[PDB]
DNA sequence: AGCGCAATCAGCTGTGACTACCT
DNA sequence: AGGTAGTCACAGCTGATTGCGCTG
């Protein structure tokens, strides 16, 4: 049993390769409030992004 | 050393059983085994690898670099007559015996008696300087026990 | 690489404790250890 | 009393003042001492309050001492008196005793000769010269267990009784808390029961004047008592234990925490005390030197205290071992007594005088307050600066450098928090460019270095990397001797690598670089021995700590027993000529390389 | 019995108070005592010496290149011969030294036996970059030395210092007899070995009256050439031994007088480079030859340089100031005011001189009888 | 292919801190 | 909302198995 425990985790460990989760924000479509502002919304994690476009 | 086989090799009843180890200042010996050489190979007389040339060049070697750092006088004593000469042989062959040749003398115990004691002699005669020598004999020989190498010879 | 070398550099040279050091510096034996005094 | 600013203020309880500066000492109402060491009668002072107090910091400057119970019941047991030690300590007050530390010391110091306990034919009575306190304490439910067969009184001569061997500890426990301290002295002037062997040290032994000391205060009047001797590992202990044994002069037991000890302990005894080989004996099963009959006898812990089956050879000699008094049990690394399995040991066999020898005496979990029951008070403090200024004592130059995490570093480490961020702060790259940037200078300067690294699985790829000796630590036995044997007397080969291994006393040879990188959590012993390792500028010590990560803390909280000892620690930001030439994990591609195999553990 | 077995020390004992508060007394009385910790003497050892010939013998086989002392034995050596040469020819004045290097069985002469540091530091430094090979030959260094050696004066004392780094020397004759030659010409030998004892050596050192050391570390190598620094007793009177020697006054040259000569120096004529015409310098007090550095023996006439600092530096050992006569204050009925430093005398102790009967504080008398070495009471 | 020394695994324990569950 | 016994890492010891070497 230990030989075979100490074996069977080298293919196990070398299959995964990315560990941190990528968190690229790709924001849709702009909604326009008043005063010309411009808010983003995240289609990932729901990120709001309001800004005032010149 | 041991006091068990004495009183069964001849019928004897010993009722002591002691031994007795000296004390000084410092310790007067250095007593080590030396295994396998440089190379991680074993030095073994062993009767299947006398003719081993790794062995014979680990023999050379160690008696090459020891002459260098021990002075006044080395004693080494071999197995036997035929097993000394094969090795002494060996070493002239390669270019090792000369490297001892230059940091020591080199002198061969034979069982002529003149030429035994001569050697001696000259041995006794080189060590007194600072040129250095070196006593090649055999364990079961009569210079193994007939001689003592008091302090600064060997 | 050439840049990987020197973004590495930048990165570990001077990341907490020399952003401020260095700047008070530009504003402004027995003790030292032999790897500081060479 | 007062917190105006939060400060305990005692201006108004010792206003005293005769003379302004003569007196170099403060004094505090609950109780603690100051000294001033740049007096002119610094020495006296020093000499005065070792022998009733005991040390809590000694820095540069100003001293500090503590009063404690302990403390004076081991003042009273040298012939000082309470007379003499209360007008010595009004004697240097410079502001006045106060009139709680008069009562204090009455009440610890008059009751400190009424019981006593005595080993007498493998039996143990408790004798007292005031009959009326055995009356006092006859109520206790406790002591009555210790007594077997209704203890019908033994009237002899002065009143004593039997207590039962194996339950000597609690009874121990119990004294103190009665106001009734035990005390062990061993008269063995005048025995004429035991029979004293001819163990004599060889006239060519010289001790230092410290061990002196320490040695005059273990027999303070003639008598051998317990008690609790602290040397650093670099100054001399094992020679103070051999001078002991030879004046004792009769049969020692030498117990060790390994099995490699009672080979030091061996050679000690064969150095410094001129016995022969027939009479010292080693019992740890592995060569069986007929520990029979012998005058001293060299064991290790984790052996008498076995709660399992015994081996048949094994079961005869403790049978033997046993059976007889000892005079002089010498326990070496006396900090790990208090355990479950240690403390037995002292109650498994029957020994007049115990002696501890220890250079680290902190320890966690607050045990060793028990070892003043377990064994006795605490004899001799070694006062390592002063140590180190005359010469005997390797003047080593603390380092606490701390290497930023790297980014790619710190993400991982903040992420995870379920005991899998140890690996990270340990495998920094930058705290592996830092220790490979001072192998290599001390390397350059023909400097020893010893790097202690817990957590081995770091070690095995820390070096391997700089293909360099290291010791696992259950790789054999011989493996490690030969890698030590061969540190020392070789150029070629000048740094190791060791593992939890060295955090004892070992035969270690000399060295002036210790390099400790991932250690135990808080463990100040660990520090200190590893420290010890290295005293014996001359040396510098570094300790390579991760900063914004746990280690930080562990460094700081254990470093308290060393700045209490006197020792400064330096914080060395920036190593000179770190780019000056290359290092590993150069570039940022090895760097996060290096996560994939410092996350792929997953011990799950 | 044992000293720690008996009764423990009580050390604070000596303190004691009579109108509570004497303990500033006390402390007074251990402040005062705290000075005048040494004998009043720099050295107190050797008060005298006498003009030693000392050569160097330095091995230069292939037991150099061994890397016991960092880096090798060769720059080890040659460093800390630098450092003897310096404090050797500091120590002793009218010295010499010679430097001979053996290799493969033969003796080089490297430098000439003479009194020039500068001339050795550069020898050596040179030799930095030998080559070690071969083995040395312990016969040619003495014969070369005993040959050098043996048309020096009897009264000075003729030495040999050998550092001895191989266990193996070759001899092309015998060497007790060259033993024997050396002891009946009184030049001794000391042996410095590096590896291990030698028998020779000890045998060598033992007959000719020499030292044989071996070094444990380079400390130890240290610390063995400076006990050699050290010059050997000298006998009451030999004989006339004296030396013709001159005393150049360092006469440069101004152009401001007309008697400005440029020199070139003998010294810097030798150099492959252009000589130092400097405007003056050392000027020869027989033959007016003109050198730089002293103590040179003059090239010309044989007449030796010395500066006469050098020789009046270890005067003040020929005539030792007496120690004072250490009296109370109160028991003094004289002034009050310390005749060295004008200082008020407020110490409980006083002391006077024998010779001018002057007065003279702790800190002025430790100053007179450690540094200044005379009275200045007596100088008026 | 019988002995015997030596390498190896099991069981217990010390040191230190981290962590899950509930009155 | 707070505190103590499992638990993991790393080391030690002793008690057996068990596996390779064992003469000119
Ligand atoms: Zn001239
Ligand atoms: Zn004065
Ligand atoms: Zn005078």
């Amino acid at each position: 049993d230990k030989k075979v425990k100490e074996l069977r985790r080298a293919v196990r460990s070398s299959v995964w390769k990315r560990e941190t989760i990528v968190h690229q924000h790709e924001y849709g479509p702009e909604e326009n409030l008043e005063d010309d502002m411009y808010r983003k919304t995240c289609t990932m994690c729901g990120h709001e992004l309001t800004y005032e476009k010149m | 050393s041991p006091l068990d086989i004495y009183p069964k090799i001849l019928d004897f009843h010993p009722v002591t059983m002691a031994t007795f180890t000296m004390t000084l200042a410092r310790v007067c010996l250095c007593p080590m085994i030396i295994g396998r050489g440089n190379d991680q190979v074993a030095i073994s007389s062993k009767f299947e690898t006398r003719e081993d040339i790794a062995v014979i060049r680990n023999y050379g070697n160690l008696l090459l670099e020891m002459s260098a750092v021990v002075p006044d006088g080395i004693v080494a004593f071999f197995t036997s007559y035929q097993y000394m000469e094969s090795t002494v042989a060996s070493w002239y062959e390669q270019g090792i015996l000369e490297n001892i040749q230059r940091n020591k003398l080199l002198f061969i115990e034979t069982q002529d008696g003149a030429e035994t004691s001569v050697a001696l002699e000259k041995y006794q005669e080189a060590c007194e300087n600072g040129r250095g020598a070196i006593l090649l004999s055999v364990a079961r020989g009569k210079v193994s026990e007939g001689i003592d190498f008091v302090h600064h010879y060997g | 690489g050439t840049s990987s070398q020197a973004e590495a550099a930048r990165i570990l040279a001077a990341s907490w404790p020399q952003n401020r050091e260095d700047e008070e510096k530009q504003k402004l034996a027995s003790h030292l250890f032999p790897f500081e005094k060479l | 009393k007062v917190d105006e600013y939060g400060a305990k203020d005692y201006r108004l309880q010792m206003p005293l003042k005769d003379d302004h500066t003569s007196r170099p000492l403060w004094v505090a109402p609950d109780g603690h001492i100051f000294l001033e060491a740049f007096s002119p009668v610094y020495k006296y002072a020093q000499d005065f309050l070792v022998a009733i107090a005991e040390p809590v910091c000694r820095p540069t400057h100003v001293h500090e001492y503590k009063l404690t119970a302990y403390s004076l019941y081991a003042a009273v047991s040298v012939g000082l008196q309470t007379s003499d030690i209360t007008e010595y300590l009004r004697k240097l007050s410079k502001t006045g005793v106060p009139d709680g530390i008069m009562q204090f010391i009455k009440l610890c110091t008059v009751s400190y000769g009424k019981v006593k306990l005595v080993l007498k034919h493998n039996r143990y009575f408790v004798e007292s010269c005031h009959p009326d306190v055995i009356q006092h304490l006859l109520q206790d439910p406790v002591i009555r267990e210790c007594r077997l067969r209704n203890s019908e009184g033994e009237a002899t001569e002065t009143v004593s009784f039997e207590v039962k061997q194996e339950m000597i500890e609690e009874l121990q426990k119990r004294c103190i808390h009665l106001e009734y301290p035990l005390l062990a002295e061993y008269d063995f002037r005048n025995d004429s029961v035991n029979p004293d062997i001819n163990i004599d040290l060889k006239p060519t032994a010289v001790l230092r004047p410290y061990q002196e000391k320490s040695l005059r205060k273990m027999f303070g009047n003639g008598r051998a008592r317990s008690g609790v001797i602290v040397l650093p590992c670099g100054a001399g202990k094992s020679l103070v234990g051999v001078t002991a044994a030879c004046t004792v002069r009769k049969r020692c037991l030498v117990l060790g925490n390994s099995a490699v000890s009672v080979e030091q302990w061996k050679a000690q005894f064969k150095m410094w005390s001129t016995i022969d080989d027939s009479q010292i004996c080693r019992f740890t099963s592995d060569a069986k030197d007929k520990p029979i009959g012998c005058s001293v006898a060299i064991s290790t812990y984790s052996m008498l205290g076995h709660t399992t089956k015994r081996s048949w050879e094994a079961e005869r000699v403790m049978e033997w071992l046993k059976t007889q008094e000892w005079g002089l049990m010498i326990l070496d690394e006396v900090h790990t007594i208090p355990a479950k399995m240690f403390r037995r040991v002292l109650t498994i066999v029957q020994a007049h005088c115990k002696l501890g020898l220890t250079a680290t005496l902190v320890r966690e979990d607050d045990k060793i307050v028990d070892l003043n029951f377990l064994i006795g008070p605490k004899l001799y403090e070694a006062n390592w600066m002063e140590l180190q200024n005359n010469g005997y004592i390797a003047k080593v130059q603390c380092a606490e450098v701390w290497c930023p995490m790297s980014p790619e570093f710190y993400r991982e480490y903040v992420a995870i928090k379920t005991k899998k961020r140890i690996l990270l702060y340990t495998m920094n790259p930058n705290k592996f460019r830092a220790c490979q940037f001072l192998i290599k200078f001390h390397e350059r300067r023909n400097d020893k270095i010893i790097v202690f690294a817990d957590n081995v699985f770091a070690l095995k790829e820390y070096a391997i990397r700089l293909n360099k000796p290291y010791i696992y630590g259950p790789t054999s036995q011989g493996e490690r001797m030969q890698i030590l044997q061969n540190f020392k007397h070789n150029p070629k080969i000048n740094t190791i690598f060791i593992s939890k291994v060295g955090d004892t006393s070992f035969d270690l040879p000399e060295a002036n670089v210790l390099i400790q990188i991932s250690s135990h959590g808080g463990s100040r012993r660990q520090e200190a021995q590893r420290l010890g390792r290295v005293l014996r500028y001359n040396a510098f010590f570094y300790s390579l700590v991760s900063q914004d990560t746990q280690e930080m803390a562990y460094s700081t909280k254990r470093q308290r027993f060393l700045v209490d000892q006197g020792y400064s620690f330096k914080v060395i930001t920036k190593l000179a000529g770190m780019e000056e030439e290359d290092l590993a994990f150069s570039t940022k591609e090895e760097q996060q390389q290096l996560l994939q195999k410092v996350l792929a553990a997953t011990d799950l | 019995t044992k000293r720690w077995e008996g009764g423990y020390e009580r050390t604070w004992e000596i303190l004691k108070e009579d109108e509570s508060g004497s303990l500033k007394a006390t402390i007074e009385d251990i402040l005062f005592k705290a000075k005048r910790k040494r004998v009043f003497e720099h050295h107190g050892q050797v008060r005298l010496g006498m003009m030693r010939h000392l050569y160097v013998v330095v091995d230069g086989s292939r037991t150099m290149e061994d890397q016991d002392l960092k880096p090798n034995r060769l720059t080890c050596t040659l460093k800390l011969l630098e450092y003897f040469v310096e404090e050797y020819f500091d120590q002793n004045p009218i010295s010499q030294i010679g430097i001979i290097v053996t290799k493969s069985k033969r003796a080089e002469k490297l430098t000439e036996l003479s009194g020039n540091p500068r001339k050795h530091i550069t020898s050596l430094k040179k030799a930095v970059d030998m080559t070690c090979h071969g083995e040395p030959s312990l016969y040619n260094s003495l014969s070369i030395a005993m040959q050098t050696l043996k048309h020096m004066p009897g009264h000075t004392s003729r030495e040999v210092l050998i550092i001895f780094s191989s266990l193996t020397t070759c001899d092309p004759s015998n060497i007790y007899d060259l033993i024997k030659t050396l002891k009946a010409a009184k030049i001794r030998v000391s042996v410095i070995g590096l590896s291990a004892e030698v028998r020779v050596c000890t045998v060598l050192a033992r007959e000719t009256g020499g030292t044989y050391h071996v070094i444990l570390d380079e400390s130890h190598y240290k610390e063995l050439l400076t006990h050699h620094v050290s010059p050997p007793p000298a006998s009451s009177s030999s004989e006339c031994s004296l030396i013709r020697m001159g005393f150049p006054q360092h006469t440069i040259a101004s152009l401001s007088d007309q008697d400005a000569k440029p020199s070139f120096s003998m010294a810097h004529l030798d150099g492959n480079t252009e000589p130092g015409l400097t405007l003056g310098g050392y000027f020869c007090p027989q033959c007016r030859a003109k050198y730089c550095e002293l103590p040179v023996e003059c090239k010309i006439c044989g007449l030796t340089l010395v500066s006469a600092p050098h020789l009046a530096r270890s005067y003040h050992h020929l005539f030792p100031l007496d120690a004072f006569q250490e009296i109370p204050l109160e028991e003094y009925n004289g002034e009050r005011f310390c005749y060295g430093c004008q200082g008020e005398l407020k110490d409980q102790h006083v002391y006077v001189c024998a010779v001018c009967q002057n007065v003279f504080c702790v800190d002025c008398d430790v100053f007179v009888h450690d540094s200044l070495h005379c009275c200045p009471g007596c100088i008026h």
